[PDB]
RNA sequence: CGUCGCUUUUUGAUCCUUCGAUGUCGGCUCUUCCUAUCAUUGUGAAGCAGAAUUCGCCAAGCGUUGGAUUGUUCACCCACU
RNA sequence: AGAACUGGCGCUGCGGGAUGAACCGAACGCCGGGUUAAGGCGCCCGAUGCCGACGCUCAUCAGACCCCAGAAAAGGUGUU
């Protein structure tokens, strides 16, 4: 139906051309927190690169013209878009497809997140090398809802503990009840054949 | 004046070595500027005592 | 290159215990506490041995720019147990000219505000970092002494005052006017 | 050790176009029999054979 | 932290390439990324493979440094790996993978059966330790 | 030559041809690493042609066979004397190797050539390749691998990515 | 004494474009850009005592005028800054 | 600006060089299957979604593919 990836620990170009690419098969994906999307380099340099992107403003009014997106929702949002064809319209409703959300909103904080490890900065990055964060660039440069989006991590983290908390208090149940065997006919056929 | 306390001053002020193409104020046995406007070079002259 | 591992270890003392609860260090002695996280540094640390307290870090895989933090890590260390055993007293000494410099403190030791610098009325208020101790001297003209723990703690709040007394738009090889350093010592002696 | 003889016969096959060719080249090629490409004739080798598929 | 390294004798298992599924005996490191391995009694012979291609087991063998076929044949089931590889809980994993790939469709169907039986039987079970764990709490 | 894929280490001797005045010239014998016979003997003539006055016209080849190392088990340690050309000018270099095989030594030079030095493979020339013994090695980095009881671990592996499911619920642990 | 470069605000060289036509000097007016920075911010160096200056660095945010002669661009002068 | 030699463009499409008169492949009746050249294979964009091999390099102006669309002398205890 839909897949739903959890954005933080990824780079911005691995992962958006993966995103570019199941978004043009007909899937739906929705990329939730990407907000700590990593992008390599180290922020200075970033930070330059993207106040150069700033001043690409068309001379003879900038109120038509590129339109500089400053939260890294529509950052990472932008960076599918240049990896597709939208200006024909099967490039049009690819974007459609795409829903990317910073923080975890409530129709998508209690679904179970993916990762794409072809993406991830444990795996790509050689561990001695400098990257930048998406969020404070994005906090450098005019996103002003960093500490608004930080605020409701924690109070979305902390209902999350409490969720977890009382599940491995109910897997802890189920194997202590487990334990109360009486079933080991039924026990013969799933190790025999990789339980 | 006080002369114990005049040379401590100039371990700070006087005793450095000057690059002649970065102008660093670098310290009394460069051999090299750190800057990377010159490209690290060395070429390095004594800070002019008064 | 990529040589096989080097090597330093580091002898801890009796009074000072080091625990680790990753490249995170912790540092206990007697004169307080204090950690330092080198999540940054990739390399393993081993504290080995009952009765002995020897610190090996050792980093098996490597080039040139990353063999030469295995010495900084270790050195980093020897400053948290001397540090945590005999602390750092930073004395340093005023030198003026013709306007002698008023200094006093403000917070419990740890503003210093700093007036008649030069002869200028605008005062100089310096607010430290957290963990060190203002104090001027005794027996002696003109001296100030930070103590702590922390040598980057005691040596940082050094430098603030130091940068502070920056003579502008002058030369600087006369007009000698500054509170410097000139002395790099312990608040315990010699142990 | 025993050196063998040197081949007697030549399988020639022609690898590039036809157009953008000097004229001894494509006469030679002409004289093989070699118009298409990948075209690909048994040959003679022979002293007069040999320095034509140095030209060639 | 580095619980495991390599070592003259360290026995590793060989994860893909043409060696795919065996142990070997990692005789001598030769530069880098090139070990120097053997497998005697489990049927492959000496070459370098490189160290990507494997994975290190816990089980080490006390022979010389670079010997022959024979000594590390003699070391080999002097220790008896083969029983002790089998009784170890890694390749029991690996037996239990591929045994759920030879599953034809009768046994699937066999396991479905006694699958969704036994669930239901501890389902029924641990509503019964949820109805004793109020009934502590309710006085 | 392309040195295209791993080498081949071939014995090429060869004699120029009797001439009314020169019965029997003496037949040479090279070392030509090459990775097929036939760029094998198209080396010798290269070779040969700078030191004597052969050419392939006026000459033959009277062997081409792979010589090939007696011991491929035993690890050896291999010294190679180089003749590259650069962008200014040329240089002689002696440079150290440590593998299994001669022409797995030599395939392990002109790799590592174009990676430090951007040699391309026709313009450097071996002279002469053969095992050394331990302790009369001078590069530090084969050295280090002269120790009984050597030991290292394996840090920070990453490898088999999309391998697996691309999508995974699995933060894949680098051990 | 050499010698290596950059720029197209000078002039040339060229003749590719426009001869069923692109309105041709300067001034006025107004906007924006470049830095190879005159001033202004923060600095480094002097044969920097202070004052005044000079040489360099990040740096184009902001300023860089009023007149006599002259069609002038340019020039030259008066005066402020 | 003017010659020589061969090819080309002008008269000529097609694949590749983002774009293009001449470059590199290659020449054309209208189609189906097969295969390749030059070129390529993160995603636009067909094909590396190979458990590719070995090294080199960190740039506060990185670099990145004939013709071809930007640079030198000199210098660097930056690494090899």
């Amino acid at each position: 139906q839909v897949l739903v990836l959890d954005g933080r620990g990824h780079l911005l170009g691995r992962l958006a051309a993966i995103v570019a690419k199941q978004v043009l098969l007909g899937r739906k994906v929705v990329v939730v927190r990407c907000e700590g999307i990593n992008i390599s380099g180290n922020f200075y340099r970033n930070k330059l690169k993207y106040l150069a992107f700033l001043r690409k403003r068309m001379n003879t009014n900038p109120s038509r013209g590129p339109y500089h997106f400053r939260a890294p929702s529509r950052i990472f949002w932008r960076t599918v878009r240049g990896m597709l064809p939208h200006k024909t319209k099967r490039g049009q409703a690819a974007l459609d497809r795409l829903k990317v959300f910073d923080g975890i909103p409530p129709p998508y904080d209690k679904k179970k997140r993916m990762v794409v490890p072809a993406a991830l900065k444990v795996v790509r990055l050689k561990p001695t090398r400098k990257f930048a964060y998406l969020g404070r660039l994005a906090h450098e440069v005019g996103w002003k809802y960093q500490a608004v989006t930080a605020t409701l991590e924690e109070k979305r983290k902390e209902k999350a503990k409490i969720h977890y908390r009382k599940k491995k208090q109910l897997m802890r149940l189920r194997k202590q009840a487990e334990k109360n065997v009486e079933k080991k006919i039924d026990k013969y056929t799933e190790v025999l054949k990789t339980h | 004046i006080e002369p114990s306390l005049r040379q401590l001053a100039q371990k700070y002020n006087c005793d450095k070595m000057i690059c002649r193409k970065c102008y660093a104020r670098l310290h009394p046995r460069a051999v090299n500027c750190r800057k990377k406007k010159c490209g690290h070079t060395n070429n390095l002259r004594p800070k002019k005592k008064v | 290159m990529k040589t096989i591992l080097s090597n330093q270890t580091v002898d801890i003392p009796e009074n000072v215990d080091i625990t680790l609860k990753g490249r995170t260090v912790i540092v206990k002695g007697p004169r307080g506490t204090l950690r330092r996280d080198f999540n940054h540094i990739n390399v393993e640390l081993s504290l080995l041995g009952k009765k002995k307290k020897r610190l090996r870090v050792d980093k098996w895989w490597g080039n040139r720019k990353e063999l030469a933090t295995v010495r900084t890590i270790c050195s980093h260390v020897q400053n948290m147990i001397k540090g945590v055993t005999l602390g750092f007293r930073y004395k340093m000494r005023s030198v003026y000219a013709h306007f002698p410099i008023n200094v006093v403190i403000q917070e419990n030791g740890s503003l210093v505000e700093i007036r008649n610098f030069l002869g200028e009325k605008y005062i100089r208020r310096v607010r430290m970092r957290p963990g060190v101790a203002c104090s001027v001297s005794q027996a002696q003209k003109d001296e100030l002494i930070l103590e702590g723990n922390d040598i980057e703690l005691v040596s940082n709040s050094a430098a603030l005052i130091q940068q502070a007394t920056t003579v502008k738009n002058k030369d600087i090889r006369k007009f000698l006017d500054g509170i410097y350093v000139s002395e790099k010592g312990t608040v315990q002696q010699a142990d | 050790f025993y050196v063998p003889a040197e081949p007697k016969l030549a399988f020639v096959i022609r690898i590039r176009g036809i157009n953008g060719v000097s004229p001894k080249v494509r006469k030679v090629l002409q004289l093989l029999r070699l118009r298409q490409i990948f075209n690909g004739t048994f040959v003679k080798l022979n002293k007069a054979s040999i320095n034509m598929l140095r030209i060639v | 932290v580095f619980r495991r390294f390599v070592e003259v004798g360290r026995v590793a298992y060989v994860s893909f390439g043409p060696h795919a599924g065996k142990l070997v005996a990692i005789v001598d490191v030769i530069d880098q990324n090139r070990a120097l391995v053997d497998g005697p009694c489990t049927q492959v012979r000496r070459q370098a493979m490189p160290f990507k291609c494997m994975q290190l087991t816990d089980f080490i063998l006390k022979f010389p440094h670079s010997a022959h076929q024979k000594y590390v044949r003699q070391a080999w089931q002097k220790a008896d790996i083969n029983t002790k590889w089998a009784a170890t809980r890694w390749a029991k994993k690996i037996e239990a993978r591929e045994r759920k790939a030879k599953m034809t469709d009768f046994d699937r169907f066999k396991v479905m059966k006694a699958k969704k039986m036994r669930n239901r039987i501890i389902k029924n079970e641990v509503k019964k330790l949820q109805k004793a764990a109020l009934l502590k709490a309710s006085p | 030559m392309k040195a295209s894929g791993t080498l081949r280490e071939y014995k090429v001797v060869g004699r120029c041809l009797p001439t009314p005045k020169c019965h029997t010239p003496p037949l040479y014998r090279m070392r030509i690493f090459a990775p097929n016979h036939v760029v094998a003997k198209s080396r010798f003539w290269y070779f040969v042609s700078q030191l004597k006055k052969m050419k392939k016209s006026s000459g033959e080849i009277v062997y081409c066979g792979q010589v090939f190392e007696k011991s491929p088990l035993r690890v050896k340690n291999f010294g190679i004397w180089l003749r590259y050309d650069s962008r200014s000018g040329t240089h002689n270099m002696y440079r150290e190797y440590r593998d299994l095989t001669t022409a797995g030594a030599v395939t392990q030079c002109y790799r590592d050539m174009g990676a430090r030095h951007r040699a391309r493979a026709h313009s450097i020339q071996i002279m002469k390749v053969e095992e050394i013994a331990a302790s009369k090695c001078r590069r530090p980095a084969v050295k280090q691998f002269h120790d009984s009881k050597i030991k290292f671990p394996l840090p920070h592996r990453v490898l088999r990515r999309q391998h697996k499911p691309r999508f995974t619920t699995k933060r894949p642990n680098t051990f």
